[PDB]
Order: structure tokens, then sequence, then C-alpha cells
């Protein structure tokens, strides 16, 4: 709703070919403008806000226009704010206004009314229409309309289309409160214009293409059709959009109503639209932008059941033909959201199969990391059950697609996130089993001597929420093996590596527990095994005390189980490369482990 | 030659 | 007044188990536990985060695996006309020694000791000292024994006296057990 | 030594009439107790008839009064009023003159404050201005007009016109000077789309009597309503806002008339002329 947000959107995308130089120019020119009213000369303000405005009738530079509205305006704006707090200053209601700030507005009026020419007239007009309150208690109502009459002088129509733009977003911050609408039909009474030879002729001096010229207009006319759309009645919304469809060229027309109306209404009309813009013509504004919007509205709003598989049909069968993949993925990321949300798993997976096909040509992915990372976050979002996850034939492949090392790592951190808060129970599936060790191999190579230690820790805390995840039942020895497989997986982080020792005694003391001691054979066997590679595997811990505490419970957990002796010698061995509480308790536990021993 | 624009004081507004 | 303390420690998650028992999660419930007294063993800040969620004021001291070593090695506090000495209890040189104990005892000049590395728990008044081994809130294995039930206390001080509540999992039931003390 | 003397009017706007009184004081804040022998004030009110670059164009005076507002005296230091007044009429049946400002025809009514002085202090003098408003006196005479190569009659080297029928219509000619000129203009057909349109407000006036004249046009304004090639059958409009002042009720006297008209002025992209001289009987009602 609020301007400054559009106003930094218009100034984000039109930073066209100084135009620094001249921005800074119309901040100098904005400069003057507060120093000089600063200094009483009323009159220096008002021909210098008439200069400002004059520039907004030229179009030398088409492609910039749109931003040098924005700080063109700005001023203005700066000069209404100025004038209406001097009159509040000099002086609620009009009537109870004193008669002295009355005759100052009067001499304002009619000042700013003798101005020689249309645009910056209409400008410094509509800039100051706030102080047309205190003339009378309708100075506003009956000013408005014959400022949006006054625009009808205007023939360039990228002029008349930002007039009207301005006009609306004065009226929404000045008097919000059915008059504005008429701009609308004004506008289309003169889009012809748009597609008209003269502006055509125009452009071809110029030195610039239609297909370039349109895509200036989508900011004014999206604010025009938000600004009369606010909150308006079903029947106004009709009448404009069958207005739209007659009116020719209407693809430009489109694209803005699709920007500006309602999801909730651009929805509903899915078959309306998609056959509209089937209907449009390429040469001018590409249909894919248009086929985006529908998607980004679609994406709010959820359009009638009876045939919303032949919406995405015909969505796909056009959006697929998208030969240029900078184009495509711009609009397919929005659509796959739909696509997940409204159908099966054989559906993404096809569209996964699509995007694939769109993207791998001459590695263009390079450029399109974000959008992949976007739909990628969707389709894991989509999918809660993670054995279904894996089932798509088309997730591994484009896991694969993201070659880079940071964005792939990225990807690894943030599946192995969804596992972890979406997992509450063990998994023993071997495709899930499989992918997740894929993906961790993968997550994990990226550490080296460079690797910080927080990436360290954040990644030793993805790893062991999975191998926290992986369970055999009963089975004991193919546990064991697990967990072998993990440590040699695993070998260069460290807190994994403790992660595993741990669970490896736990694995011994558990087998000891589900046979209440007498350990048979084989498992007499198994649990010699498991020590050995505890006693294996401790060695390899880069820190101290750690490395003594968990011989120490190594020591233990062999003792329990009737094998004993060498991991005391090791750790008595290791003590002279060992602060002072830390040890001192260690050898306390130490003697206390011994009076058992 | 004389206009309604230049006629206009500061003094008057 | 009632004050209520719920006494607790080694938790050991995860390094020797998952969670806490399905049931003792249900029988603690946020905003009824004035104070908690922590014998160590945490092992993660989720332990402590699910801690805090119990309560407001947790006092804990240094487990032997413990992620944080920040924790005080031992910690007195007073809750109402009561002193609560903490320590872990694996650094007594003779394990789960009644001398020990009581020789550390002197040392804070207590009214009662918490030690509960030994998974047994106990609870026994020797000298007019009170002194309690809450056990595994968890279950966990250790070297000493070989059935291990979960366990843990809920300690209500009511001006001299104190009556604890210790709950312990046996099979699929919780067994409650009162006692009674009253400083001399 | 200097200090401040000044006029004040009670009216904010200034707008007095026939049968009126003015009514203002004269205020002086002052850094010393300045004695003076008077300080006077004097309204007049005159037309200030220049000749075309006679018999009949002296400068006529309508209302004439003074009064010596302060005998001798002294003028404390701070701030000192004294009120006045004056009268608005005229002997028999004569009326005033409506505050016009032009080029050949300026009616004012103004006060001069003169204060006298002495050693240690000079004389000053100061000048001041009040508008005065003709009596109000209403049928509209709508014109259609027909923009066309051949309709101009000043245009007898057509071969450089291009074909076009613009159309439209003036609202009236007979305007209320206190409300716009309204009026709506179409571009039925334009082989040169059209560059610009204007409208041009012309002020005429005669300074004499029948023997001998010359009467001399000026342009008040010049505003233009349409810019760049305007769509064929859209209906620019025409809103034109009069002067306060600077435009008066046209007078019929037998010794001047002050009259005025409007052009319509259209440039085509090859620097084309167009101009229709509507009439316009401007009055007060």
């Amino acid at each position: 709703e609020p301007w400054t947000n559009k106003r930094g959107e218009i100034l984000a995308r039109y930073t066209t070919t100084t135009q620094q130089d001249y921005v800074n120019r119309i901040e100098e020119l904005n400069q003057s403008l507060k120093d000089a009213w600063a200094s009483d000369q009323k009159v220096k303000a008002l021909k210098i806000v008439i200069q400002c405005s004059k520039l907004l009738s030229d179009t030398s530079v088409i492609q910039f226009y749109p931003s040098k509205f924005v700080l063109i305006t700005d001023i203005l704006d700066t000069f209404g704010k100025l004038v209406y707090e001097r009159i509040f200053s000099m002086c609620f209601s009009p009537e109870n206004a004193n008669d002295t700030a009355k005759e100052t507005c009067l001499n304002w009026f009619f000042k700013i009314a003798s101005i020689r020419e249309l645009i910056p007239r209409f400008y410094v007009e509509a800039s100051i229409l706030k102080c047309n309150k205190f003339l009378s208690k309708t100075g506003i109502s009956e000013c408005l309309p014959r400022l949006t009459c006054m625009i009808r002088g205007i023939g360039d129509p990228l002029v008349s289309v930002y007039a009207r733009a301005y006009l609306c977003r004065v009226g929404m911050e000045v008097a919000p409160h059915e008059t504005l609408n008429k701009n609308f039909f004004d506008f289309l009474l003169t889009f012809k214009q748009i597609h008209g030879d003269t502006v055509q002729n125009q452009l071809v001096v110029q030195g610039v293409e239609l297909p370039s010229y349109l895509p200036l207009y989508p900011p004014a006319m999206d604010w025009i059709f938000q600004c009369i759309s606010y909150h308006a009645p079903e029947a106004l919304l009709t009448e404009m959009m069958e207005r739209c469809k007659k009116l020719g060229n209407n693809a430009l027309l489109l694209n803005s109503v699709m920007s500006a109306f309602r999801a909730e209404f651009i929805a509903t009309r899915s078959m309306d639209f998609i056959g509209m813009i089937k209907e449009c013509d390429e040469s001018g504004f590409p249909k894919h932008l248009l086929f985006r919007s529908l998607g980004l509205n679609l994406a709010l709003a959820d359009p009638p059941e009876s045939d919303r598989l032949q919406i995405l049909n015909e969505a796909w069968k056009v959006i697929t033909k998208l030969k240029n993949p900078q184009d495509y993925i711009n609009c397919a990321e929005v659509w796959v959201e739909y696509t997940c949300k409204h159908f099966t798993k054989r559906e993404v997976n096809t569209v996964l199969a699509d995007v694939i096909k769109h993207m791998t040509p001459d590695r263009a992915f390079e450029d399109s990391y974000p959008q992949l990372q976007l739909i990628i976050k969707k389709v894991i979002a989509h999918f809660h059950d993670f054995s279904v996850l894996f089932s798509v034939e088309k997730f591994l492949p484009f896991l694969d697609m993201f070659q880079k090392e940071s964005v792939r790592v990225e990807v690894c951190k943030c599946i192995m996130d969804a596992f972890i808060k979406h997992q509450q129970e063990p998994t023993k599936d071997p495709v899930i089993l499989n992918a997740l060790l894929h993906v961790c191999k993968t997550m994990h190579d990226s550490v080296n001597a460079l690797t910080l230690e927080d990436e360290k820790r954040m990644l030793s805390y993805l790893i062991n929420g999975f191998i926290k995840m992986v369970s055999f039942g009963r089975d004991f020895e193919q546990q064991l093996s697990f967990y072998v497989e993990s440590r040699s997986m695993f070998c260069n982080l460290e807190p994994v590596l403790v992660q595993l020792i741990h669970s490896v005694n736990r694995l011994a003391m558990e087998t000891r527990k589900v046979m209440k001691g007498n350990h048979s054979r084989k498992t007499a066997a198994f649990v010699r095994a498991c020590v050995a590679y505890c006693f294996i595997t401790i060695p390899s811990l880069a820190g101290i005390f750690t490395r003594l505490n968990l011989y120490l419970h190594s020591g233990q957990v062999a003792l329990a189980n009737q094998c004993l002796d060498a991991f005391f010698k090791a750790a008595i061995s290791l003590v002279p490369e060992v602060s002072e509480s830390f040890l001192l308790e260690f050898l306390c536990n130490f003697f206390s482990t011994l009076l058992i021993v | 030659g004389n206009f309604a624009f230049e006629g206009i004081g500061d003094e008057d507004l | 007044g009632h004050r209520l303390v719920l006494v607790l420690g080694d938790l050991h998650i995860p390094h020797r188990c998952n969670s806490l028992p399905a049931k003792f999660k249900k029988l603690l419930v946020p905003g009824k536990i004035q104070h908690i007294l922590c014998t160590g063993n945490l092992c993660t800040k989720e332990s402590y985060d699910y801690l805090k969620t119990l309560a407001g004021d947790v006092h804990i001291v240094r487990g032997d695996f413990d992620e944080n070593l920040n924790y005080p090695e031992q910690k007195v506090v007073t809750v109402g006309q009561f002193k609560i000495g903490l320590i872990h209890g694996h650094q007594v040189i003779p394990w789960g020694d009644m001398a020990s104990l009581a020789l550390l005892q002197r040392q804070f000049d207590v009214d009662i000791l918490i030690s509960g590395h030994t998974h047994k728990f106990e609870a026994f008044e020797h000298e007019n000292k009170f002194y309690i081994n809450p056990g595994s809130a968890t279950g966990a294995y250790n070297a000493l024994e070989t059935n291990i039930i979960p366990s843990f206390v809920l300690m209500d001080i009511q001006a001299s006296t104190v009556v604890t509540y210790v709950y312990q999992l046996i099979g699929d039931d919780v067994k409650v057990e009162r006692i009674e003390y009253k400083k001399p | 030594m200097g200090t401040a003397l000044d006029i004040k009017i009670k009216r904010a706007n200034k707008v007095y009439h026939a049968g009126e009184v003015l009514s203002g004081v004269v205020v002086i804040s002052s850094k010393d107790s300045v004695q003076h022998q008077g300080v006077s004030l004097t309204m007049e009110g005159t037309v200030n008839l220049q000749l075309s670059a006679y018999n009949s164009v002296k400068p006529i005076q309508i209302i004439n009064s003074t009064i010596e507002m302060v005998k001798p005296g002294k003028f404390p230091s701070g701030k000192t009023e004294i009120p006045f007044e004056f009268p608005l009429h005229l002997k028999g049946n004569k009326v005033l003159y409506e505050t016009y400002h032009g080029v050949f025809v300026n009616i004012q009514y103004t006060l001069r404050c003169d204060m006298k002085r002495s050693l240690l202090a000079k004389d000053l003098t100061k000048t001041c201005e009040f508008i005065v408003h003709s009596a109000p006196q209403f049928t509209p005479s709508p014109v259609d007009f027909t923009i066309t190569p051949e309709t101009l009659q000043n245009v007898k080297e057509r071969a450089l016109l291009p074909k076009f029928l613009l159309r439209g219509h003036l609202n009236s000619t007979n305007c209320v000077i206190t409300q716009p000129l309204t009026g709506e203009l179409v571009v039925e057909s334009s082989e040169a789309a059209i560059r610009s349109v204007e409208l041009q407000l012309v002020r005429v006036e005669t300074c004499g009597c029948a023997e001998g004249y010359a009467r001399d046009a000026t342009e008040i304004q010049n505003i233009q309503i349409a810019d760049g090639d305007v769509c064929r059958g859209l209906s620019v409009p025409i809103y034109m806002v009069f002067p306060r002042l600077f435009t008066c009720p046209t007078l019929e006297t037998t010794n001047f008339k002050v009259e005025f008209e409007v052009n319509i002025v259209v440039l085509l992209h090859p620097d084309h002329l167009i101009t229709e001289n509507f009439p316009l009987k401007l009055c007060r009602i």
C-alpha cells in the first residue's frame, strides 16, 4: 500500500543508462529548494519546483523515466509539505481558518495557475492539492476531476500514464475517500496510443524497441490499478477486465491486471486468463511474464477444482517451450510450488525432469542457483515422509546438479535439518539410508584446513543427528557394522567420532542387557570386536582431557563384560602429555575406577 | 508583456 | 508455604540414552517446579534448555561428560531455612563412601548434600545429616550395576521440615516413595 | 537617528466598494522619544493613461482627500498607534473605476503617509494601496468554432497548412470574471499531429476620444492546455482562470475603454500557426 515500497522497487528495477550525476543534480535542486525556502524566499521555492517538474514533460532518456519520476516527485512532495505547514503556521475547520492564511493560499493557487506549460502546472498543483482544504470543505473533490481531465492534454502515453500514477498517489496520500477511477478509463481511451503509429516512430527515432519500450509501463500501470481496484467491488473489477479484453493488444494490460488485482480474483479466472494469454501476440510483451504473474497469483489462491490439472497442463505445455533457460526458470519456480501443492509425486517428478532438462544445457544452472535453491526448498517443504522424498527417481540427480561446493553443502545442511526436525523414529529403509549417506559424505567433504570451527560444530551436529537416527532393531552385529562404516566415512570430523564411540559402547551395554549376562560365544566374539573397535578409535581423538575420559569409560564398559587393563595402561601412559581442576578430577575418577578393577 | 505570474510578490504570499 | 525442588541428574543424553522415559516427560509440567538441582551429566545444551522449560531457577554442577565446562564444580545454595550442597559425585576417591560424603559436607558446612554418580539411588540420614542420591532420570547404564531403574526426586521444603517424593520407573509403572526429614 | 513607520489596512484582502469606508491604523516603532512636527496621510485615486508609442490623454483623478494625522508632538520609544479613516464616495452620480493594472490604463488607489523630523533625524515617506471593486452589473454565449485552414481568413498563403479539422467550443465569451473560461477542443483530424495548443488572453485598450486615438493590444497570460499529439476524438479541456485584478470588467468611458479577447493558438509539428481570435465581454457578476 505505501508508496515508499514501490518507490524502492522502481528505483532498484530501473537503474538504467551521468545518471548518478543526474540524480545528484535532482537532489541538489531539492537542497536549493530547502535552503531558499528557509530564507523566506517563497517565490524562489515555487520557481525551482516548476523547473524540476518541467523535467518530467521530456522523455529523452526513455528507459530511466520511472526513476526520474520517483525522484522529482519526491522533491514535489517536499514542496507540498513545506507550503502546507507554512500555511498551517499562519493559522480546526476551513471556515475557522483565518482570512490571512486564506489570502496567502489563494495567492499561492493563482501563482501556480498562471504557468505557461500544462505538465508543470499539473505537477505543481497536484503537489499542493492538500492546501485546497482551507479554501472550502470540498476543495479537493472539486479540484481532482479537473486534474484528471487536464491529463488529456498530454499525448505521449508514457507521460500521461505516469501523471495518472502521481495523481492517484496524491489522492491516496491526501484524500483517499471513486473520482480517481475515471483515470483508468481515460488511459484506456488513450491506450491505443501505445501501439499507435506516432509512438512507434518516436521510438524508432530514439533508438528503442517495442519489447523494451513497453516494460516501462508496468510500474505506473500497476500503481494505477492498485489504487483504483483497492477494495473495489466485484462489478467494477468485472467491468475493468471486460474493457481490458476487447482492447486490441491487451498483453501488457493483462500483465498489469495480474500484478495489481487480487490473486483471489485472478485465480478463479484462471481459464479466462489462460485463453486470453493464448490469444495475445508474442511480438511485443512476452507471454512468459503473464504466465509468471498467473503462477504468482495461484501461489496465493486456488482455482476451481474442475480444471486445475488442465491449468497445469496448459502452463507446462507453454512454459516448457521457453527457449531461454534464464527466462524459463524465473517462471517455473513459481509454478513448481503449485505443482507440488496440488499434485502427487508423479507430477512433481515429471516437472523435476523438465527443469533438469531445461537448466542442464551449457551449464546454464550456473547463473540461476538462487531460483533452483528456492524450488528445492519448496520441494523439501512439501514432502514430510523422507522415504517418499527419496522414492522420487529424480531427487538425487537434482542434488548432483549443484556441482558447486558452497551451494551443495548448503543444500545438504538444509536437507539434514529437514530430516532431524521431521524424523522421530529410526529408519532401516535402504533407500533413506543410502540417500542420507551420500548427502552426508558430500557435506563432510567440505571441511579443510581453512574451515572454521563453528562450521565444524554445525556439521558435527548434523551428522550426529543423522547417525542417531539409524537403528537395526535386535540385530546388533549389523548395527556395529553400520557404526564402523560411519567412522570410516566421518574420520576427519571429531565430534562424530566421539558420538560413534559413545554409541558403540552403548550398543555393547545393550547387548549385555538384552541377555542378562552369560554372553553366548557368538556374542562374546561380538563384544570383543566392539571393544577392539573402541580401542582402535580412541587414539585418533585430538583432544586430551576428552581422550582420557573416553579411555576411562571404555575401561569401564570393557570391564563390564568380563573382557579383562590395556585401556588403563594407555590412559596412564598418556597422562604425562597433559587446567589443574580437570586433571585432579580425572585422577580421582581413575582411582575410584581402579577400586574395582 | 507583464504576466499574472511575474506580478505576485513574495510579500503577498 | 511449600517449596518444590526437582532433584535430578545423569541425563547423559544422547551419550547413554535417547531421551527421558516416555512417562517421566508427562509427569513433569512447566510452571509447577520452583527450583531445579542437577547432579550434572547433561552432556548437551538441549538438555539444559529442556530443564529451563520446567522452572525458573536451575542450579547445575559439572559432570564427567558435560559438554559445557563452565559449570560450578561444587555449589551450595540456600532454599528456605535449608542449605543444600551439590556435587556430581564422581570426585569422591572411594566411590559412594559415607565417610567421604560426610567429610565433604563438613567442608561446605551444609545441611544436606547431593551426590549422584552411582546410579543406584540412595536416601539416608546419618549423624542428623540427610543425603540423597537421585539416580538417573534416564535409567542409563553404569559399570557398577546390572539393572538401573530410572529415578528422580521431588524435595518439598516447609519451614524446617522436608518431605521427599522419589519416583522410580520399574517395568511400565512409576513407583512413588515418601521420606521425611526434620532438622534437629 | 531613524525609526520604523508603517500603515496598516483593516481588511486583509483590501477589497472595497462604492459606498464603503476605508479604515486603518498608522503604527510607529521608535528607538527614541522622537519629537516631531507632524505625520500626515493622503488618500488618492488616479488613472495613469500613457500614450501610444495629446488632446484628452491627461491623467484624471477619481477621489482625493488628506488629513494631517499628527500635529507637532513627540513619539516615545516602543510602539505607538493612531487610527485613521477615509470615505469612498464621489460627487453626484460618478462611480469609482476598477483597480486595473495594465500598460496604457493603470487605475490605482493609494495611501501616502509622510513623517517630518528635525536635527538628529530626517523626514520619511511611505506608500500603500488598496483594492477597489466595480459594482455588479447574465447570459452565456457559447461560440462553436472549427479551426481549419480554410476558415483562417488571415491565412492567405494557405499552401503550407496541412489538412486538419479541429472542433470544439467555448462555454461562453461573456465570462463572469470570478468564474473560469471553460470549453472543449477535439482534434477530429490532423495530418500533422498537434505540437501544442494555447489560450492567450489579449487585453486591448483605447485611450482617447472619437477625434483621434490609438488602439493597443497586449497579452495578459499564455497558458497551454495540450502538449504533443493528443488522441483523435479525445476532448481536451480548456480551463482558464481570470487574473484577480490584473483583469477588470470592460469599461466604456468618454476618454478610454478597456476590452479583452481570447486567442486559441495551435502549433503543428512544422511550427505552423493557428489563431482564432474570439471576443471577451468580461464582467463582474
